[PDB]
This record gives structure tokens, sequence and C-alpha cells, in this order.
């Protein structure tokens, strides 16, 4: 009944203690992976379906009241990021099934890719910030052990590199936690948005604020933390790097999008000018590393930085235009990056090398893999007819609207070079003639990377279905008392 | 509606060509495209009698009603004269590539498939009311052509040209974008033909929309100084060349301009950036092709040359809205002069690269 | 020509605009005439050339027949082809603004009547007659006036300064070494923090909740802080570890 | 006292910011540690130091110190552990297999 909010987060973990009794039976890790995974995405769309039709959901854990007590709370915006993690985690595992090797996946892998998909899903819906932060290590220690996993030296290098990073980024949370909890008292979202609301003059509230800001871009790559996610992104193979790109710097921009919206309200000027220029700043260094590289790894992962450097820009404007344009950005770069990462290992798999410069002419020998990556390539610079448009539109007609010219052609130029490296790899990786690779018949892999790519298309033909969700989202978003009279009975 | 199925049918048949032309190995798959164009002009003939006697055809197809977005059409004199054009000569094209091609050496299905998107593409920019409809028509006669540019893969220069041709016309569709944004904020609505009865000049984004939209149909059309891209597009199949670089897509910039016109020609900098750009790249185009030493440079700058002439000639007929002295009224002259020379232009321009293909 | 010769007469520096566009149309003329001068004329080589016979099929000529009949069609008449499609194309450009319709109709009536710009298309035609047959004279002097200014070498070196900037940037400022990002990171840290303390100005120090403080604190406090000085001071590890 | 214990762990803090801008690798896990110590000794004091009862009921005494920070950095202290012993056991492994202690040699 009730506890339906639960069925992300349970549902995996107990799937991946029960994967802890048999490693050497590989048969079974993957038939009992795969059935949990399904019934992960069929009760996930029933989440979706029952907090579209009534209200928004809350649960007390214990039967303990509402301050006082561990509260779940699962909104529209939550209930989305849940079902797009279970998509992208189905096409992972289905990924993993024909991608990792046996030794790999004898030593607890399906366990570890449960483990991160618990940490990301319990880190969508929760009702404190001390509790956000051990689905935050949940999430964080499962992805230390997938990216070390199989001992060369490379991912031992960058796992050290991408450790110490997340270990400072924790102990400062800590002391965020640490200070917020001294001036307010509380620790669920909504009470003490209710006290920050109660006291929302006074200085120290902007210097958290500021603090929080640093920590969460520590977790989502912003400009000037995002020194980290190169090397630690160039090192794991290919289906733990979708999971990487598709789910781990995003919810840092969920953590930054609810923490804004609803706790820190009072003195917008000084946050929001501070979100704008370390937005721009995201972009133009995203863009610099997406034109800079001829190497297929790198320019995904800057990719990725500036389609973070996007959705903080969206939300550094409190309109609700705005809002809606990030969130339908976000939930199709989500399911954008993933596929490009598995389009980058197929590619790999084929070539025996990610130099750009080595292999040439592959769409005389590949041809369904060849346009399925220039529609993805068109589906991520923002074309009309398919997914990514019409958030970014949102949120260029939003800056418009708010006298903001100079960041809106910078979103457009932007656009265009992300569109000009990733045509860069279409271009001379497929055109050309044959000299780099050998014929070697690809199996398998191919279909979940199909599959995401036809759920994008369908997503960017079908707005007028996929836009009431978020409609309610926009709707608690820029209306947080819907939110505390919600939880606070 | 009947256009509604006139709109969406060269899309249908792009889906269609590869299925008859792995199937049936016989006939030449270029005579089964051949039709639909004959087809649609027939078709695009049956207006005209409902529009020399000043009555419009209005349809509508929803898309995203609650983001109020739907594929409108508006059809009336201008839309028409590009319309009839366009299946003229996309009927004639076809068969002079029919007639090109080889059947055995040369892979087609890519190439109808390609031309027929674009057909449709082009179609959906002239018939448009809705200004993101117009947009996403845009891009895709934008994508492809980058794909008919580069039809022989294999090969160096085509890669160069496409590739650059792609650069400047995306850069042009995103600013242009960009200007259809911050027009559709200073106005109440999107549909171009609600714009025409609102005042727009007290509103401080109707400057930036004016210099934005400007300069993406400026980047269309090849004008000065992006006019840099058609001569490196000649290394097109020659009815790829015709077609595109004659009669369709290096009109788009031209029919944006001319549509635009009865909103933005109220002010000085629209007709003043217009005429004097028209002539700066029609003086420089025509200096420059007596330079060259094949025949399709020639005529890639000898395009670039009428297509100034034509703008200059828009930019005049803007002029045309603020004034008359005592009832002259000579500037519309200007006007008629830009439709007739358009009209002109791509009838004799598409013979000449089919006469140089045959050479 | 009578557009341009028309639009002179509301400000003066207009008067340089006819008579530039009037060489663009000697500048047409030549590579135009040079076309076919060049293309059709001369002699046969019998030696570079490939086929014996050069006779074309039909199947290819039908569709220039049918532009080039179009073309002489809308030559000699004018007329109806203006008043089917030509007139409501004017009347959509300039929506709004026909409070009479009569006199663009009387304009595409007319045809003929004796125009200041017909002399002018006709020293347009002596002009590009007189500049052609000298053109292998100032064939050079064209060759390097063309070399001059062109702009496909200002897009080429720019592509080649935006990819070779943004390259040596990722050179410059990802190093690779840990100890950089680092010191990049806490750098950030404390500029942001610094400066969102002193934007504010603090007020309200209440030292009321401040608890009494107590000698066994004190003394532990000394303690761990010389534990941390001997940590940080240590020549070997062994001692940083105890 | 509170004051006496936020110059302390601004000690520490200063400490391990020092360490972790080193060049052997080992001085980085120490710094880790003292990172982690101000931390947890951050959040006791920031819950309040004022002197009251240990927190059991058994005990009737009229105020009691708050329980919530204490619970807050239990959890903090076994997350702290668990991440510190993969990351020494990775620290072990590298020296295994790479081959040096030198952070800046790695690359
Ligand atoms: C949930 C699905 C569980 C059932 C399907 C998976 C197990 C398939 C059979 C494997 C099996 O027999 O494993 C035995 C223990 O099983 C188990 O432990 C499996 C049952 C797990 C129950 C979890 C709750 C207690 C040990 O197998 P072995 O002695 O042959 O191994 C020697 C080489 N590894
Ligand atoms: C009525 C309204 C309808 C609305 C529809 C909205 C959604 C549209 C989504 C479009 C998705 C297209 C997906 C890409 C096509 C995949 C084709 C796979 C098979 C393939 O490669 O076929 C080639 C021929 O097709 C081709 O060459 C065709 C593909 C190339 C053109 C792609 C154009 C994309 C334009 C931008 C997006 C719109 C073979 O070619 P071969 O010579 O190698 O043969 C080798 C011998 N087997
Ligand atoms: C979600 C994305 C689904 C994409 C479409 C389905 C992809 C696979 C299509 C069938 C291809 C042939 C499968 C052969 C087979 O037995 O594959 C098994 C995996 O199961 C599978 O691949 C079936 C997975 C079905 C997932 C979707 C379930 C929805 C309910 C084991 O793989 P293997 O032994 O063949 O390969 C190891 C080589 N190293
Ligand atoms: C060997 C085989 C190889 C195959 C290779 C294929 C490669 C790609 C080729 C092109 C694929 C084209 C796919 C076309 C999909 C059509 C639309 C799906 C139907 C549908 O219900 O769409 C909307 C909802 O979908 C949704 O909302 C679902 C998408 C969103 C999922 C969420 C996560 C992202 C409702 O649209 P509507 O009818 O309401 O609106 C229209 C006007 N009202
Ligand atoms: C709201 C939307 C508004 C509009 C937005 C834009 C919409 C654009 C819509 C147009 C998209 C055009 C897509 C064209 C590509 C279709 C690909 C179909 C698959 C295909 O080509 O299959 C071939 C035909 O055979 C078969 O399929 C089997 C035949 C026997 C049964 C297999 O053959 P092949 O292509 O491999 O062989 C080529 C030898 N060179
Ligand atoms: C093949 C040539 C077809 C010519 C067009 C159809 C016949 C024709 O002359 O139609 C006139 C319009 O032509 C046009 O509008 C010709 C458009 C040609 C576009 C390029 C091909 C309208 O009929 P009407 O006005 O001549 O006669 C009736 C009252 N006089
Ligand atoms: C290069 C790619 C972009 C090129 C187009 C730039 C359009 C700028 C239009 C003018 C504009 O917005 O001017 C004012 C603010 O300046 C601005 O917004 C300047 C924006 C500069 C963007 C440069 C991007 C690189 C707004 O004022 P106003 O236009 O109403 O005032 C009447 C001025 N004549
Ligand atoms: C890039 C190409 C376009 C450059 C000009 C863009 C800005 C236009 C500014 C406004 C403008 O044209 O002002 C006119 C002066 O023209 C000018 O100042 C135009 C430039 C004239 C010098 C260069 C001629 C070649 C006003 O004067 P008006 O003539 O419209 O006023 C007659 C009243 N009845
Ligand atoms: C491991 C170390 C654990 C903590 C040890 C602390 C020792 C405290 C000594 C103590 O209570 O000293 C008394 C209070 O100090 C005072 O009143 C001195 C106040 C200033 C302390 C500064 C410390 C540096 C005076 O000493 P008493 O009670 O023994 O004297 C009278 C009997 N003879
Ligand atoms: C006072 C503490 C109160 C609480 C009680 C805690 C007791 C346990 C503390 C931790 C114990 C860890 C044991 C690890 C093994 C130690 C013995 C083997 C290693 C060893 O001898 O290393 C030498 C020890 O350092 C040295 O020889 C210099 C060590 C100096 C340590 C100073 C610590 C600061 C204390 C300040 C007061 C704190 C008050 C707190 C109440 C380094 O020397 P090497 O390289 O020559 O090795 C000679 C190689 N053959
Ligand atoms: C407020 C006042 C200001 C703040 C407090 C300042 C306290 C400063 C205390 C003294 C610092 C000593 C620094 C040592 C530098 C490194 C060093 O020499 O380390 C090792 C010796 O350690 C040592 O000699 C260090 C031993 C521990 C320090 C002294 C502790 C006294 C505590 C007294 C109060 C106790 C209260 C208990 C609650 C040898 O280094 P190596 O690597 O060469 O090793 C070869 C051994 N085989
Ligand atoms: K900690
Ligand atoms: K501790």
């Amino acid at each position: 009944m009730s506890n339906l909010l639960l069925l992300p987060i349970v549902i995996p973990l107990v799937t991946a203690i029960v994967l802890i009794f048999f490693p050497k039976h590989v048969f079974w890790q993957r038939v009992v992976s795969l059935a949990a995974t399904v019934g992960l995405v069929v009760a996930s769309g029933a989440l979706l379906h029952r907090v579209h039709t009534d209200g928004i959901q809350t649960l007390n854990v214990g039967n303990w009241p509402a301050p006082f007590g561990i509260t779940l709370v699962s909104d529209s915006l939550s209930a989305l990021l849940v079902l797009t993690t279970s998509i992208i985690a189905l096409a992972c595992l289905v990924y993993s099934f024909y991608a990792i090797g046996h030794k790999r996946e004898t030593f607890y892998y399906y366990s570890f890719f449960q483990f991160l998909i618990v940490g990301v899903n319990g880190a969508f819906t929760t009702g404190d910030l001390f509790n956000l932060f051990v689905f935050f290590e949940v999430m964080l220690m499962s992805s230390y052990v997938l990216l070390v996993l199989g001992g060369t030296k490379i991912q031992l290098r960058e796992t050290i590199k991408y450790t110490l990073v997340n270990v400072i980024s924790s102990a400062l949370f800590v002391v965020a936690v640490a200070y917020l909890y001294a001036v307010t008292g509380t620790l669920n979202m909504a009470h003490l948005a209710d006290r920050i609301n109660a006291l929302g003059s006074s200085p120290i509230l902007t210097v958290i604020a500021v603090l929080f800001i640093i920590v969460f871009g520590l977790k989502g790559a912003i400009f000037p933390l995002y020194f980290w996610l190169p090397g630690a992104y160039y090192a794991p193979p290919t289906p733990v790097l979708a999971l990487f790109g598709g789910l781990l710097t995003k919810v840092g921009v969920y953590s930054i999008l609810r923490t804004f919206t609803l706790l820190f309200t009072h003195d917008a000027a000084y946050t929001h000018t501070l979100l704008a220029w370390l937005a721009l700043g995201t972009i133009i260094i995203g863009v610099i590393g997406a034109v800079a590289y001829n190497d297929m790894r790198y320019i995904v992962i800057y990719n990725i930085i500036a389609a973070v450097g996007v959705m903080i820009f969206g939300i550094s404007i409190m309109t609700p235009e705005s809002v809606e344009g990030t969130i339908f950005y976000l939930l199709q770069d989500m399911v954008m990056k993933a596929m490009l990462f598995l389009f980058v290992g197929i590619i790999f798999s084929i070539t025996r090398s990610n130099d750009i410069r080595s292999f040439s002419g592959l769409i005389t020998s590949y041809p369904l893999l060849g346009w399925a990556f220039f529609i993805a390539a068109l589906s991520l610079a923002g074309i009309p007819p398919l997914s990514g448009f019409i958030g970014k539109l949102l949120i260029v007609k939003a800056s418009f609207d708010a006298q903001l010219i100079f960041e809106a052609i910078v979103i457009l130029l932007s656009s265009l070079l992300v569109l000009y490296s990733v045509m860069k790899i279409f271009m001379n990786g497929f055109w050309g003639e044959k000299k780099g690779f050998e014929q070697k018949q690809v199996d398998g892999r191919l279909f979940p990377v199909l599959f995401l790519l036809v759920l994008s298309v369908a997503y960017g033909i079908g707005i007028e279905f996929v836009r009431p969700f978020v409609l309610d989202a926009v709707n608690v978003l820029v209306d947080p008392s819907m939110y505390i009279e919600a939880v606070l009975k | 509606p009947t256009l509604h199925i006139a709109m969406f049918a060269p899309f249908l048949l792009a889906l269609l060509v590869p299925f008859f032309y792995k199937c049936i190995r016989s006939l030449h798959v270029g005579w089964f495209v051949f039709p639909l164009p004959i087809a649609l002009f027939v078709y695009f003939l049956s207006y005209i009698d409902d529009v020399r006697n000043d009555e419009v055809i209005r349809a509508t197809m929803p898309w995203i009603p609650s983001l109020r977005i739907s594929f409108d059409a508006y059809v009336d004199g201008l839309s028409l004269l590009f319309a009839l054009l366009i299946t003229g000569i996309g009927s004639l094209v076809v068969l002079y590539s029919i007639y090109y091609l080889q059947k055995g050496k040369e892979p087609l299905g890519n190439f109808y498939v390609y031309l027929l998107l674009f057909m449709g593409a082009m179609l959906g920019v002239v018939l448009s009311d809705h200004l993101i409809a117009l947009y996403m028509f845009w891009e895709l006669t934008s994508i492809s052509s980058f794909l008919l540019i580069a039809y022989w893969f294999k090969r160096d220069r085509s890669r160069y040209g496409a590739q650059k041709s792609m650069l400047i016309t995306m850069f042009g569709g995103l600013l242009m974008l960009g200007g259809f944004v911050a027009l559709a904020i200073a106005g109440g609505t999107y549909n171009i033909r609600e714009l025409v009865h609102t005042p727009l000049t007290e509103h401080p984004l109707f400057i930036p929309a004016l210099v934005l939209i400007l300069f993406g149909a400026f980047t269309k059309s090849a004008q000065f100084p992006f006019y840099i891209w058609l001569p490196d597009a000649m290394e097109a199949p020659t009815p790829v060349s015709a077609y595109l670089h004659s009669a369709t897509m290096v009109k788009a910039g031209i029919y944006v301009i001319a549509r635009l016109t009865p909103i933005f020609a109220v002010s000085s900098v629209w007709v003043w950036t217009v005429a004097l750009v028209g002539l700066v790249t029609l003086c420089w185009a025509s200096f420059l092709a007596s330079k060259q030493t094949d025949l399709k440079a020639i005529l890639a700058y000898s395009t670039v040359s009428q297509l100034g002439l034509i703008t200059s000639l828009l930019g005049i007929g803007g002029l045309s809205f603020h004034y008359d002295g005592m009832g002259e009224n000579v500037f519309m002259v200007a006007v008629l002069a830009a439709i007739f020379h358009l009209f002109n232009h791509a009838t004799f321009k598409g013979s000449l690269f089919m006469v140089v293909g045959i050479v | 020509f009578t557009a341009m010769l028309r639009a002179k007469d509301v400000a003066g520096w207009a008067v340089i605009l006819p008579v530039v566009a009037w060489v663009a149309s000697i500048f047409t003329f030549l590579y135009s005439a040079l076309l076919v001068s060049r293309t059709f004329f001369g002699t046969y080589k019998p030696h570079v050339l490939k086929k014996e016979a050069h006779e074309a099929p039909f199947g290819m000529l039908i569709a220039p027949i049918v532009l080039a009949s179009l073309v002489v069609f809308i030559g000699f008449v004018p007329n109806v082809l203006s008043d089917s499609v030509l007139a409501p194309a004017v009347y959509a450009v300039l929506y709004g603004l026909f409070a009479p319709n009569e006199a663009l109709d009387v304009h595409i009536s007319h045809w003929h009547g004796f125009t200041p710009e017909l002399f002018m298309t006709i020293g347009v035609l002596l002009f590009g007659l007189v500049l052609y047959r000298t053109f292998p004279k100032w064939k050079k002097i064209y060759y390097r006036l063309s070399e001059r200014m062109s702009l496909n070498f200002f897009y080429d070196q720019s592509f080649v300064w935006m990819e070779r900037g943004a390259r040596s940037f990722i050179s410059r400022v990802m190093n690779g070494s840990m100890r950089t990002y680092l010191m990049y990171i806490f750098t950030s840290l404390v500029a942001l923090l610094l400066f969102t303390i002193g934007w504010h100005e603090q007020w309200h120090i209440d030292l009321s909740r401040l608890a009494h403080v107590r000698v066994y604190e004190v003394v532990l406090a000394i303690g761990i802080l010389a534990a941390t000085v001997t940590t940080v001071i240590a020549k070997s590890r062994l001692t940083a570890i105890v | 006292m509170e004051l006496l214990m936020i110059v302390v762990i601004g000690c520490l803090f200063a400490a391990a910011t020092y360490l972790l801008l080193s060049k052997s690798l080992l001085r980085i896990i120490i710094g880790t540690g003292l990172l982690s110590h101000g931390a947890h000794l951050l959040l006791l004091t920031m819950g309040g130091l004022k002197a009251g009862a240990p927190p059991l009921l058994g005990e009737k005494a009229s105020r009691y110190v708050d329980p919530l920070p204490q619970a807050l950095i239990l959890t903090a202290i076994v997350i702290s552990f668990g991440v510190t012993a993969f990351f020494l056991v990775l620290a072990y492994r590298s020296y295994q297999e790479i081959g040096t202690d030198h952070m800046e040699g790695m690359k």
C-alpha cells in the first residue's frame, strides 16, 4: 500500500544481498539481477502513476511523526528520476551481460551494480539531509569498488584520485550539516525549511548555502570543482562508465535543485548570480574540452560537463519555464549520455583503438551502428524532431524573458560546439575509406543501445505525453508550501 | 484537409524508398520517386484560382497543445510561388538524376532518401506559419543538404565541403532560433499572421530579434561574408548542385526576409542592413566569378551575385513601408523586380548546371 | 536599374549606390560571355578528349529543354505569369499597405516606354564587349588582385587558432598532478567562503550560549595540539602514524 | 569552552589540509584521518557542550547532553572507517603492483 515509495529502494537492496551467496554461479547471477531490474522498472512506473493520480507521497519510516523521525518523500520529479534510473540500469545491465568478462563477474560484480542503484534511488527520494549523506556514501562506495574492480594499473591510479576527492567532499558535507544543525536545530527538509524561512535575513545561511554549492559541485562537476572527472572517467570499463555518466553527476544537480527550490529562498540575488557565473564557466570548460580532444571518451566526458553547466544555468533562474526546461534537459541528458558511452564502447570493441585519427570507413561495414550514432549525435545537439530540443528551448526562452541575451547566445553556441565534437567523431570515424579496423561481427550488445535510442526518439516525439508529470514537478518546485504542508501534517 | 498528406508525403515515401530499392532490382528506383513531386506540382496548381481573388488557405495540426505549438500551414501568393518552384524543379531534377546516375555502380536509395527528405523539409519551410515548426523544417533542410553534399564519402574534399557548410548553416540556424524566440516573446503569440497585427517597436527585444533573425537569414542564402560554403559545396552530384544551389536552399533566407518584411521593415536597421549587404555581396561575387577555371565555381559565384541582387531589391522594398511622396509609390516596383528575378533566376540557373553536368 | 535609380532620391549618399551596382552588371556580363566563349568556341582537341561521338542521349536533354523553354516563354510573354502568380506575391510581401491596388496593376501591364535605363543597358553591353576582348592583357593583374583578398584563408586560420587555443588551454590547466587540482579546489573553497563572509556585515555576535571552560579540556586540547604539531613536522612516517 | 574546541578543530583542519597537499600517499591518508577527526569533533562541538548527564535514562538528572549529534557522529565514524580501510588496502595494492609512493610521479 503506502510502502510503494520504498519499492525503488528495497527491491535492489534485497537483490544485492541474495547475490552474495552464489558468486561462482554466473548464470543465476544474471537471471536474478535481470528479473529484479525488470521488477524495479515496473515498480517505479507504478510509483510514477501513483504520484500523478493523487498527491505527493510521504511516508514516515517508523510510525514516528514528521519532524522527529526519517521521512521519505516522493514528488513527481523524484519519481521521474527513479524511472529514468531504472531504464538506464536495465540497459547497462544487459550490456554488462554481453561486455564484462567471466573473471570480473565471478567477483561480486552484480552485487556492486545493485548497491549503486540502491544508492542513487535512495538519494533521489529522501527527506533528511543526513540520510541523503548516508545514501551519498552508499553510492560513492559502490562507485569506488566498481571503478577499481579488475585491478589493472590505470584504474588503480584513478581510483586513488577519485577516492581522495570524494573523501574530502564527504568531510565537507559533514561540516556543512554541523553548521546548519547549530543554526537551525533540525535535520529534515521540511521543518528546517520552515526554520530557515523564520529567520531568513541572516548572513550565516548565505554562507552555508555557498558551502552546499561547493559540496554538491564537488559531487556533480561544476567549474572550478570539476578537475577530478576526466581521468576518473577515463579509467573504468564501459558499462560501469555508462552508469557513472548517466547517474552520478546528475544527483548533485538534483541536490542543488532541491536545495535552492526548498531550503534557501530568502536573499536570492547573491546565490543566483553565483550560480549563473559558475554555470557559464562550466559551459565554457565543457565546450573547450569537447573541441580540444581527438579521443571519444574525453569528448563524451566534456559533453557531460557542458550539459551539467546548462542545467545549472537553468536552475539559476527562479522562473517556472526555466525549471521546466532544466527538468526536460535533465531526463533526456541522463538517457543520452548513457547511450553515447555504450556507443563508444561498441566502436572501441570494433576498432581496438580509441584514437579518431586511426580508423575510417565504418559505414561500409556497420550501417545500423553508423546511422544510430548519427541520430544519437543530432539528438544530443538539440535538433527539433529529436529529444533534447524542448528543454534548451524553454531555457533560452526563460533567459530572454529575464533579459539575459549574452547567456542565451552562449547556450546556442555551446549547442553548436557539442554538435561539432560528436559530428567530428561521426565524420572522421564512419565516413572515409577503409583502413583502420578488421571485420568483426558484433552481437547482442547493440540492442540495449538501440532500445535507449528508440526511447529517446519516442521521448522527442511525445512531449505532450511526458509533460503533465513535469508540470506537477514544476508546481511543487516553485511552491514549497505544498512540500512543507505535505510532510508536516 | 488534403494538404496534411501533402506536407508529410515526401517523408513517408522516403521511408518507403529502400523497400522498393532492394525489392525491385530491375527498374531504376528514381522512376518510383518521379510521380510524387509531379503530383504535388499538380496539387499546387490547384490553388492559383483561390489566391488570385485574395483568399488564403489555412490548416492546423497541433503537436504540443499545452506549450501552444502546432504545425500550421498558411498558403498565400508568396508560399505558392516558392512551392511551385520547388515541386517543378524537383520533378525535373529527379528526371535528370534518373538519366544521370548509374544503377550497378551507385548507391541510389541513399540518394533519393536524402533528396526526398530535403524536398519535404523545403516544402515545410515555405508553407509554415508557426515559428518553431519553421525552425524544425529549417534544421531538417540543413541536415539533408549536409548529407547530399557528402554523397561520395570516400573522397576528402566532399567531407571538407560538407563540414564547412554544416558549421556555417548551423551557426546561422541557431542564431535564427534565438531571434525567433525573442520575437515570440516580444509579441504575444507564435504564429506569424498574428504578429503582423500587433505593435512591436515599443519593446526591448525587438532589435535583438531583428539582428538575430537577419543574421540567420543572411547566413542561409550565402550573403557577405557567409558566401564561403557555397563554392566548396560543388563536390556534390550535379543534380544536387542544380536543385539545392539553384532553386531551394539558397532562397530560404530570401523567403524569411520577404516573409518577415511586414514586421521588421518599419525600422531602418532592417532595410539598410539588407540593402547594403546585398549590394556588397553582388559586387564582390560578380568580381570574383571571373577568376575561376572550372564551370561549377563560376556558377556558384554567379548564384551568390544574383542572390545579392535579389536581397538588395528586398531592402529597397522594405524602404517602401515608410512613406511615398504624394502618391508616387515607386519603391513597390523594387519588390516586384525582386520576385520576378527570383522566379527568373531559379529557372535558368537550374538549366545551366544541367548543361555543365552533361558536358 | 529603375528601382535603384529611384532610391537615391531620398538620401544624398545613396547616389553612390546605383553606379556601383552598374559596374556589377559589367562584371556580370564578363564571366557570362567568357563562359560561352571558352566553353564552345575555339577548336576541337582530338588528343586529350575521350569520345569520337559526343551525341548526348535525349533523356538527359529533356529537363534543360523544358527549363530553357520556360525561360523563352517568360521572355516573350511576361504578362500572364505576372498577373497569375507574381502579383499576390507582392501583395503578400507588402501586407497591410495597399489601400489602392490599381497602380501596381497598371505597372505590371506596363512593358515599354522610353526609359533612361535603356542606354544604361546599352552602355553595359558596349563596355562588356570592350572589356572581354582585352582580357588576356589584364589577366595577371586580375589574378593577383583576386589573390589579394579572400575569405577562406581567414576562416581556416580561425579554426586552426580555435583548436590550438583549446588544446593549449587543456595542456596548461590539466597537468595531471593531483597536488595542483587540490590547490585549485582548496583555493576556490577559501575564496568563495571568505568573499561570502566579507560581502555581509555579520552582526549579532552573542557569546551568551558559550559554556564555562574547564581545566581538563584545556590540558587535553594542549595534548592533541602537540600531537598535531608532531604529525605535521615529523621526519619519519612512523612518527606521523603513532 | 566551545571557542577552545573551535581553535583546536581549526588546527586539525590546517594540519589535514597541509598533509593532503603532500608528495607521498601515506601522508595523504594520514591527512584524511585528521580531517575525519576534525569533522567529528566539529559535529560534537556545534551540537553543544553544556554540562549535563550522559544520554541514559537510568540516571534521573534534570538535563541531559543532546542525543542527536552523538548518533550522527557514530554513523560518520563507521562510514569513515569503512572508506579508510578500503583506501589503505588500495594504497597497499598500488605499492605492490605499480611500485612507487610519489603522488606527483603517478602519471
Ligand atoms: C599520549 C597519548 C595518550 C593516549 C595513549 C595512546 C597510546 C597508543 C598510541 C598509538 C600507538 C600506536 C602503536 C604503533 C607502533 C609503535 C611502535 C613501533 C613504531 C616505532 O617505534 O616508531 C617510532 C615511534 O616514534 C617515536 O619514537 C616518536 C613518537 C612520538 C609520539 C608523540 C605523540 C604526541 C603525544 C602528545 C600528547 C598527547 C596527549 C593525549 C592525551 C618512530 O621512530 P623510528 O623511525 O626511529 O622507528 C624506529 C625503527 N627501528
Ligand atoms: K567524516
Ligand atoms: K573521530
